[PDB]
């Protein structure tokens, strides 16, 4: 239904989920918060059935954070990303299948930033930006328009800016407050939430 | 009084249940092996205990595939037993993997089998030792085991009544080159040096190995070469 | 009636081996722990490096959350399994309600797996005993220890191992009202545990706090020279 | 007096098997593995020795694991094989859950747990087995440990096997080395404490087997040595010896 | 196919009175377009202060007739005192969502004493909720009797008409009247009545035939 | 001999069971009496440190509104007890909405007080007084190891029981009251205490039926220390 | 169809001497693709590669597992595996799931361990071995790589042409299919070294 | 059906209508559907009587073991999580579940919103059922956080009667909770025919 | 005596020991006595303490509206088969719908009783059930054993001193059968007060009577309708 946008940089990853926890006819929540922080490097967006969504905030979220506690060390973010795509491998054929979208939002001290890309079937992606649902359609355009692999955060700010505006001009949907994150060589660094007035 | 059972170790040593079970393989029938250039020979010394007995039934010699030959110096029953094992893991191997089962992977289960038996603590192991031997890829290779699930890889050796001696003769007699012909010869003289006399086409059951395969003599060209081979 | 098994009693009413397994931790390391009023403290003894290899793999203190803190006695590996499945537990219980984990409801855990693992059939007890701390409600600086046998039991300070009859009774004549906090007092009372620990090398304490809000710190053995310089001082000025 | 198994206690509280495990452990094959950057190596002797074998395994106590790992072994031969199937079976495990080499410490700690698990169940035999450790890791480098039939398990530099290697462990502290990385220095060592501690008269090539690990370029290859340097580390190493007696 | 369930029918009434409550029902089970009998009482005397009545799927009002007569027993048998109602009731609640997910095709109305003296009706439904009400009717004769009752008893859409309690006598003949103009238009309901009136003194019973077609 | 649970005495009898019983003794004494106003009941805590913190040992414990409890011998038997309790009884009052009476209570408690089996573990060694109020007025109940329940007036347990139930016996009869049967306890708890009786020392735990809740006190056993 | 969910094309072709094998680059659902640079083409020892074509969720799964038993049986053994081997083992791992069955079509391409004899094998979604001399092709297109292949092979190739016949064969049969496309990757082994090249695609 | 809760400076509105019919037939009209889960928790009935019955009563003994176990209170998100992972256990199965969680905490208020498709969420304001946007609408119209003790009375009065005045699934008894600090209250139970007499002129 | 250990080793004389010891183990119970008319069963137990403010254990407990049984040995064993016992009361009343026949109820508990007297891992059960019923054929007073050897009888009497007991049964046995209820309760207890010393008396708390009847449902009773059962009585000839 929604979608939550993860642009990779050069040294930075620019995660930014949305607040809206609609139900069928009216938003019922309007601050919700999908951001998931694994450890201090590595975040998870989450969007699919509401109801799989905490089970794998639970699950994967509480695991990553027991190997931390058992080894010392925090993990990578490919490592991390494979668990979670073995976990969902494994768990689709079953009586109880999980159906959600996700995308991995890491950060190495030797690979540096780190971006991946889920599906409800399983497959690990390396993408530099990625899609779910519809906004998926209507940020790639743009976004794949205006990207350089050399951008500063800075600019990919104002491009998120200016896919917001088209975004907030041509959907049925609503979609108020943007959340943002940012990833650095120091860790998750929230930044001001992204609304706007539309007239 | 004491190991009793399978669970404890010694105060300082190793396990006496193992120690006796090798105690009766040495007390078990002699044999030999001998892995020469372009095969590998082996012959067993098989007494009947009357005139009576048979022999047509039961046999030594036993192939686990075409290509693979073995024996033992122990007992039977447990003999069978293992060979059995071997013979549908072998096969096991030729589901997965469609493709002859090399002697060393051969060793490593068999022994992988024979060790879970010594695990602790309420089956006895086997009385057991075998002689193992094949010719895959090209060189030949001749594998002894042990009940304590061990094993080895020999150029010739012997298990039963007085192996060592035997032992001795095939340090002295057996070297590294021979032929398949030339390593029957020594081992029916080390054999009938520890054997007693009276040795004929069916107190002794011959088995060999070529890189055509495996290959179980018969009686027939037994007496026709052991029909005084020297 | 015997040492063996662990199943029958004797004739007047005791278990051997839960009797006989508190006996290796009693000839264990020594590690004591106390609690401030704001930062909780504690430390083993007998680093005992031998020369010639690492220790950072030796470290008898460790946590299982960010907000709960290990020691032990004993043998170390039943303290090794007991942690590797207490950071398990806390996790569950962390997938389960979404509280930082009491120390209370893991101590219960801790020693109810000790306790119903030695009702087992033949299964040898845990000989070890830890110091489980943490500071939870509101801050709360709370201490516990266990028992071979299982049996939390709520302390404000703690000594154990070799000789922990004499390092406690240290603490009986050390520990007045106003220790805590006062966070350098219980510093130096942490130190003065150490000087009162029953060989006291100097080099071989190894001493690791808690503010109850930040995260375990290691300290240095500089830091803890002054220590025993001041305390030498004090040792001094009595004179 | 209060012997029968391995659980539960006898009354000190000490044990009964883990000693007698140490004790099994003491007359078998000498190991050892020396304080090296830029590489590690391992040193084993060769246990029966009698001419008519055919040596055609190239490997009798070490195991190449995983990939960048080894592990030389001691003790009860068929335990050893039924721990490092299962151990490569770990290592390859987590290889199929992360696609990320093992970085050794929480593998040490399995096989650890593994023996331990024996060790408190009843009534079942512990491993009397100890085994070293080589490998490499993006943490720490190159790294030594010491595994134990109680589940205990050293960090070492210089590590230690039984009877055979406490007078190793000697001339180790006593002529311990710190700053070279220079791989050969470190087999000279070994060869000397071979030298003195096995009872072979002059070490003969036979009887020794040495196995390496170094980084080579992204690959972390592992060097089971041929015999032919092995000889010429003989004579390099009796040159030495001549060079001792220069003080004559 | 084979269907597991059928429509027997029924009806039940239960009044929940100053210190009474009176259970009444029709005793005729039918099937389809046919008659299986005329005499099955619906209504079961449980204890000296409990009654209950079933009806639906007739095969499962006698297993859970039965089901509900052996726990009355455990629960004596095991702590020498006889259940309440409402404690009944809950027993009920949680054996009915015991089988959730393949349920009893059942209405239930439990009627009895409290511990005060006091008539309580327990009302249910097939997935096994319940409350504490005055009067229910059960079956396929539901909508045919609530207003009514709501007329007389609640005294409700009504102008002046004040608020007399309940007596005994004119309950009786209340549920004569209602089982009679139940009966000329339901088809599922006639032939008998089988009262029960429960008292702080015991069960009384009471058969009142109707028409018989 | 006699050598486990699965073998007679030529005269009995068990022989483990005995020995549980032998394991009763070691513990710290605990006497509670029945009074028509209300149970009344009271432990020795026996606290070896000043580091020991008295609050944390339990030996009072609150398995339902009105019903305590309190234990003798080994602690993790009764905690698992205990535990089994405060489960069974919530059960009852789920599948019936009232509260399961303290001898059904006792009853199932002593389902599987022996249920000790290896095959097909150990018995017990705790015993355990329970008080609480049923529809007939205040219970007390007394149990075993064994699982041999009955209903005590007054018991005494653990240590130096026997004095105790001699002076209980020497000062009991059917009317008491309240009060005068709380420091009626409390003298025969500081005959058989081996230190002085203060606040840390014993504790209190009084249910009555108009004041079901808090069956505690706290800190006014303090003022009802002094009036000795 | 199932297996046209996520694309896919694999094209294996032997040479005289040596043995090429090239797949396709897009990822991406149904229609809407993700990115560039999946891979398809995985190493599994030396100078012996596998393709996999289908649905993406197995094909990496099934990737692992044979990385799994691969390593095991190469440290059972300290020999490197015969490519007959892999297929039997393939085989086996697919026809475990008989009735759950993954989608995938595997192609295997590797040379001799001892001589340097060239191998083409490929399978079906059930573990159906076949072997051939000339090419194998997998994946959602097939009739334009047939066409292509039975089209432009010759039985004695050297490498260069072998290189771009495969190039041709590839390009062309990806240019008339919709739902892969956008860059093609090419993996040339043989005896001596191994060459990996990328051509430029139609990026339509 | 229509339930309604919000949350505000002095602790928390719980109101509820008690019309539970059965289809184009009503069962009764004073069905209570807020379950008094505690002292201190309050649940309500939203669609499907059996499973809001049966598994807020498991939640409330889980919820006294807890409070036995530990001598503490439990907190609010510890009752909507145990009861999402309870719920959650049956999905795809055919449970209608969409309950509220209130409760005061030691961070003080708290809401949370628990459905059989595992909703947990917390939040300012929710309604559940069939009317329940006409309360979201006059509620949202109504709603501050400043408000008094007797205005959010009247709101929520307003707000159930608006619904069960537009909706034909709603009506009968208007229940109205208030929770506080120290404990919950029952504040009224009001027929609809009075409040339209009240508050239609 | 190294073979006097377990149930599942014969002895060299045949006698399994185990099974002896049990009765032993059953013989130090409460005194009992059971016995018929021809129309109404009657079995009257005796209760002891632990102390005197201590109360009563009960004998008779209650087990279905037409069986009731006595009991003296082992307490755990003793509630384990009343579980049993009740168990396979209802389920017959379940599927049958009927009430049982005792001699089939007796029977199960024959064959529950077998398996751990001959396995190993479990003792055998110290227990002294006297069991009282109604099928169509009357009253039935049944006793058991840990041998499971299962005695029907018209009047019995187990656990400690009822021998004295069993003689007042071989010299009233012929009287037991034409009384009404009455005198057959205090022909009872004239076989309990000399299953005492005569130095004290037996008085109201330590006594309980059961009553079944053709007619009449089982039905406990303690001091309360047992002082009407207590009037009636001459001292003992001293």
């Amino acid at each position: 239904m929604e979608y939550l946008i993860g642009i990779q940089g050069p040294d930075y990853v620019l995660v930014a989920s949305d607040r809206v926890a609609a139900s069928n006819i009216v938003q019922m929540k309007d601050d919700h918060d999908k951001m998931f922080k694994m450890s201090e490097k590595i975040l998870l967006l989450c969007v699919g059935e509401a109801g799989d969504t905490v089970q794998f905030a639970e699950y994967i979220q509480k695991n990553v954070q027991l190997y931390k506690m058992r080894n010392g060390y925090e993990l990578s973010p490919t490592a991390a990303a494979n668990f979670t795509r073995r976990n969902l491998a494994d768990c689709l054929r079953s009586r109880t299948p999980y159906h959600v979208n996700l995308l991995l939002a890491g950060y190495d001290e030797h690979e540096g930033p780190a971006l991946y890309y889920m599906d409800y079937l399983a497959a690990l992606a390396k993408a530099p930006f990625a899609a779910h649902g519809y906004g998926a359609f209507l940020t790639l355009s743009i976004l794949d328009r205006y990207y350089t692999p050399t951008i500063s955060r800075e600019r990919a700010v104002e491009l998120l800016r200016k896919c917001l505006e088209e975004l907030q001009k041509r959907f049925i949907l609503n979609l108020p407050t943007f959340s943002v994150r940012i990833i650095d060589k120091n860790g998750i660094h929230d930044l001001d939430n992204i609304s706007f007035p539309k007239q | 009084g004491y190991s009793f059972s399978l669970t404890t170790f010694s105060p300082s040593g190793k396990l006496v249940q193992i120690e006796y079970a090798l105690a009766a393989v040495a007390g078990g029938a002699p044999s030999v092996g001998i892995k020469a250039a372009n095969g590998v020979v082996l012959a067993t010394e098989k007494k009947q205990k009357s005139i009576l007995y048979d022999e047509r039934s039961v046999h030594k010699v036993e192939p686990i595939t075409k290509h693979i030959g073995l024996v033992y110096s122990g007992m039977g029953p447990d003999y069978r037993v293992l060979v059995h094992r071997a013979r549908k893991l072998a096969q096991q191997y030729y589901l997965v993997y469609q493709e002859p089962i090399p002697t060393a992977q051969l060793v490593q289960r068999v022994a992988s089998v024979m060790q879970e038996y010594t695990q602790s603590g309420g089956v006895r192991p086997f009385g057991v030792s075998l002689l193992i031997c094949g010719w895959n890829e090209g060189r030949p290779y001749l594998f002894q085991s042990d009940p304590s699930g061990a094993y080895f890889a020999w150029k010739a050796t012997a298990m039963g009544k007085n192996y060592v001696n035997g032992k001795t003769f095939l340090e002295k007699r057996y070297n590294e080159d021979l032929e398949l012909e030339d390593a029957i010869h020594t081992a029916i003289l080390t054999l009938k040096e520890s054997f007693e006399g009276q040795m004929t086409e069916d107190n002794i059951e011959v088995g060999i190995c070529n890189e055509a395969g495996f290959r179980r003599l018969t009686p027939t060209e037994v007496k026709d070469y052991l029909a005084a081979i020297a | 009636s015997y040492d063996r098994a662990i199943t029958v009693f004797s004739p007047d009413g005791h278990l051997f081996q839960v009797e006989y397994a508190q006996e290796a931790v009693k000839k264990g390391s020594t590690a004591v722990g106390v609690r401030g009023r704001d930062i909780v403290v504690l430390g083993v003894e007998k680093k005992s490096v031998a020369k010639l290899q690492d220790e950072r793999t030796v470290r008898k203190i460790c946590a299982l959350d960010d907000n709960v803190c290990m020691a032990f006695a004993g043998l170390t590996a039943d303290a090794r399994i007991v942690i590797n499945r207490a950071r398990v537990e806390c996790q569950s219980h962390r997938l389960t309600v979404e509280d930082p984990v009491t120390v209370e409801y893991i101590t219960r855990y801790i020693a109810s797996l000790k306790q119903r693992y030695t009702q087992s059939n033949g299964r040898r007890p845990f000989g070890i005993s830890a110091l489980i701390v943490g500071f939870d409600f509101d801050g709360t600086p709370r201490l516990y220890q266990t028992d071979p046998s299982g049996t939390y039991h709520a302390w404000k300070a703690n000594a154990i191992g070799r000789g922990a009859k004499s390092v406690r009774e240290f603490l009986e004549k050390n520990y007045t009202d106003e220790a805590i906090e006062t966070d350098d007092l219980t510093i130096k009372l942490v130190i003065k545990a150490l000087l009162e620990v029953v060989q006291s090398g100097g080099k071989n304490i190894e001493l690791a706090v808690m503010r109850r809000d930040q995260s375990l710190k290691i300290l240095n053995p500089e830091e803890i020279e002054k220590y025993v310089a001041e305390i030498e001082k004090e040792k001094e000025e009595n004179e | 007096r209060y012997d029968s198994r391995t659980t539960i206690f006898s009354p000190e509280g000490r044990l009964y098997q883990v000693e007698y495990a140490m004790e099994a452990i003491g007359h078998a094959g000498t190991c050892l593995g020396i304080l090296a950057n830029d590489g590690v190596l391992l040193a084993a002797e060769r246990r029966n020795i009698h001419k008519l074998l055919d040596e055609v395994f190239f490997s009798e106590k070490i195991y190449k694991l995983n990939e960048d790992m080894a592990c030389s072994v001691a003790g009860i031969t068929s335990d050893a094989n039924v721990l490092t199937n299962e151990l490569r079976l770990i290592a390859q495990r987590y290889l199929l859950q992360y696609q990320e080499p093992i970085p050794c410490e929480q593998l040490v700690t399995a096989l650890c747990d593994i023996k331990q698990a024996y060790t408190q169940f009843g009534g079942k035999r512990p491993f009397g087995v100890s085994l070293l450790y080589i490998g490499w890791d993006k943490h720490y480098g190159f790294q030594l440990y010491q595994s134990d039939p109680s589940g205990n398990y050293g960090g070492w530099k210089a590590t230690c096997i039984g009877n055979n290697s406490a007078a190793a462990v000697s001339m180790l502290k006593q002529d311990y080395k710190e700053g070279e990385m220079t791989l050969k220095s470190a087999l000279a060592l070994a060869i000397k404490v071979l030298n003195k501690t096995m009872d072979v008269s002059k070490l003969s090539a036979e009887k020794v087997e040495i196995a390496t690990l170094t980084r080579e370029n992204g690959k972390t290859v592992i060097r089971v040595l041929k015999q032919k340097e092995v000889e010429q580390l003989i004579k390099k190493h009796e040159e030495e010896e001549a060079k001792a007696e220069r003080e004559k | 196919r084979f269907s597991p369930y059928v429509f027997n029918g029924g009806t039940i009434l239960a009044i929940a009175g100053e210190d009474f409550a009176i259970v009444a029902s029709d005793t005729r089970l039918s099937e389809g377009f046919s008659i299986h009998t005329r005499d099955s009482p619906k209504c079961y005397k449980l204890t000296d202060k409990t009654v209950i009545g079933c009806s639906g799927f007739h095969g499962d009002c006698l297993t859970l007739t039965k089901i509900i007569e052996a726990r009355l027993k455990m629960y004596k048998h095991s702590n020498n005192k006889a259940m309440t109602t409402g404690a009944i009731a809950a027993m009920l609640s949680t054996i009915l969502y015991s089988r959730r997910f393949f349920p009893y095709y059942v209405y239930n109305i439990i009627g009895g004493l409290d511990e005060e003296g006091k008539g309580a009706v327990y009302s249910f439904d097939p997935v096994g909720s319940y409350q504490r009400d005055s009067f229910k009717a059960g079956g396929s004769a539901s909508a045919m009797l609530q207003p009514l009752l709501d007329n007389q008893v609640g005294f409700k859409n009504m102008q002046n008409v004040e608020h007399v309690p309940l007596s005994l006598d004119r309950a009786m003949r209340l549920v004569k009247d209602v089982f009679i103009s139940a009966a000329e238009r339901d088809v599922y309901t006639g032939d008998a009545l089988r009262i029960c009136i429960v008292t702080k003194e015991g069960i009384r019973e009471e058969t009142v035939s109707l028409r018989k077609d | 001999y006699d050598r486990g649970v699965n073998t007679f005495s030529p005269e009995g009898r068990l022989f483990q069971v005995e020995y549980a019983i032998e394991a009763i003794k070691l513990g710290s004494t605990a006497i509670g009496i029945q009074t028509s106003e209300g149970v009344c009941l009271a432990v020795e805590k026996r606290i070896t440190s000043p580091l020991m913190e008295p609050s944390s040992i339990e030996k009072i414990v609150e398995i339902d509104a009105h019903i305590g409890c309190a234990m003798s011998g080994l602690i993790a038997d009764a905690k698992t007890l205990i535990d089994k309790a405060r489960v069974e009884t919530q059960n009852h009052w789920f599948t019936y909405n009232e509260t399961m009476t303290v001898e059904s209570v006792t009853q199932a408690v002593s389902n599987l007080a022996l249920q000790f089996g290896e095959e097909d573990s150990r018995p017990f060694g705790v015993a355990l007084l329970f008080g609480g109020v049923d529809e007939k007025g205040p219970q007390l109940f007394h149990m075993d190891p064994s699982g041999t329940f009955v209903q005590c007036d007054a018991r005494a347990i653990g240590s130096a029981s026997e004095g105790a139930q001699s002076s209980l016996q020497e000062v009991y009869h059917k009317s008491m009251t309240l009060k005068e049967a709380i420091k009626s306890s409390l003298i025969i708890l500081k005959q058989v205490m081996e230190e002085k009786l203060n606040a840390t020392n014993i504790e209190l735990a009084t249910v009555q039926p108009g004041q079901n809740f808090h069956m505690f006190t706290k800190e006014e056993l303090e003022e009802v220390i002094k009036d000795i | 169809s199932i297996m046209s969910y996520n694309g896919g094309a694999v094209m294996a072709m032997k040479g005289k001497n040596c043995v090429a094998i090239a797949a396709d680059r897009r990822f991406g659902i149904q229609a809407q693709m993700v990115t560039t640079d999946f891979q398809k083409i995985f190493p599994m020892g030396d100078r012996l590669y596998i393709g996999l074509a289908g649905l993406a969720t197995d094909v990496q799964t099934v990737a692992q597992r044979l990385k799994f038993r691969l390593n095991l049986y190469e440290l059972k053994e300290g020999r490197q595996i015969k490519p007959y081997t892999l297929m039997s083992m393939v085989a086996n791992l697919l026809y475990e799931k008989r009735f759950g069955p993954y989608y995938t079509e595997p192609v295997i391409a590797g040379l001799d361990p001892k001589t340097f004899k060239p191998f083409i094998c490929s399978l079906d979604l059930i573990g159906c071995p076949m072997v051939t001399d000339d090419f194998v092709v997998s994946g959602t297109c097939a009739e334009q790589m047939y066409g292509m292949c039975e089209s432009l092979w010759e039985p004695n190739m050297d490498p260069d042409h072998l290189f771009e016949t495969i190039s041709q064969a590839m390009l062309n049969a990806v240019d008339r299919d919709a739902v892969s496309g956008m860059g093609v990757i090419v993996h040339i082994i043989e005896k001596d070294k191994i060459t990996t090249r990328t051509l430029k695609a139609r990026m339509d | 059906t229509t339930t309604l809760a919000f949350k505000f400076r002095h602790g928390v509105i719980v109101a509820a209508d008690s019309r539970a019919t059965a289809g184009a037939y009503i069962a009764s009209q004073t069905v209570k559907k807020v379950i008094e889960i505690n002292p201190y928790l309050l649940g309500t009935m939203a669609g499907g009587a059996a499973d809001c019955s049966f598994w807020e009563r498991l939640l409330a003994r889980q919820c006294r073991i807890y409070e036995l176990r530990n001598k503490e209170r439990i907190s609010v998100a510890a009752a909507s999580k145990l009861l999402a992972n309870m719920v959650y256990q049956y999905k795809g199965m055919g449970l209608s579940m969409g309950t509220m969680i209130c409760g005061w905490d030691k961070r003080g208020p708290g809401l949370y919103y628990v459905d059989s498709e595992g909703n947990r969420i917390s939040g300012a304001t929710f309604s559940v059922g069939s009317g329940s946007v006409y309360a979201y609408g006059v509620m949202d119209r109504g709603y501050s956080y400043d408000l008094e003790v007797e205005q959010a009375y009247d709101l929520a009065r307003r707000a159930i009667y608006q619904a069960t005045y537009r909706d034909a699934y709603s009506g009968g008894a208007v229940n109205l909770y208030h929770v506080r600090e120290d404990g919950w209250i029952r504040v009224s139970s009001d027929n609809v025919a009075d409040l339209h007499e009240k508050y239609s002129g | 005596n190294q073979y006097d250990n377990d149930v599942t080793v014969w002895s060299p004389q045949g006698r399994i020991h185990q099974i002896e010891y049990a009765m032993e183990a059953v013989k130090q119970g409460s005194a009992t006595v059971g016995l018929k008319s021809k129309t109404h069963a009657v079995l009257v137990a005796l209760k002891r303490a632990q102390s005197e403010l201590a109360a009563h254990q009960k004998k008779i407990l209650h087990v279905d509206n037409h069986i009731g049984i006595s009991i003296a040995g082992l307490t755990a064993d003793a509630r384990l088969l009343c579980n049993f016992m009740r168990q396979e009361c209802l389920d017959s009343r379940f599927v049958f719908d009927r009430p049982l026949p005792v001699s089939r109820l007796v029977s199960l508990i024959g064959s529950k009783t077998q398996i751990p007297t001959q396995r190993y891992g479990r003792r055998p059960y110290g227990v002294g059930l006297l069991i009282a019923g109604y099928d169509d054929m009357g009253p039935h007073i049944f006793q058991t054993c840990p041998s499971a050897n299962y005695f029907d009888c018209r009047a019995m009497s187990i656990g400690a001193r009822s021998q004295s007991a069993r003689t007042y049964l071989e010299r009233h046995m012929s009287e037991f059968m034409e009384c009404n209820l009455n005198e057959l309760v205090k022909h009872g207890l004239r076989a309990l007060r000399e299953t005492l010393p005569a130095e004290q008396d037996l008085t109201t708390k330590n006594v309980s009577i059961g009553i079944v009847g053709k007619d009449l449902e089982f039905t406990i009773y303690d001091d309360d309708d047992v002082s009407p059962f207590l009037e009636g009585l001459e001292e003992r000839p001293q």
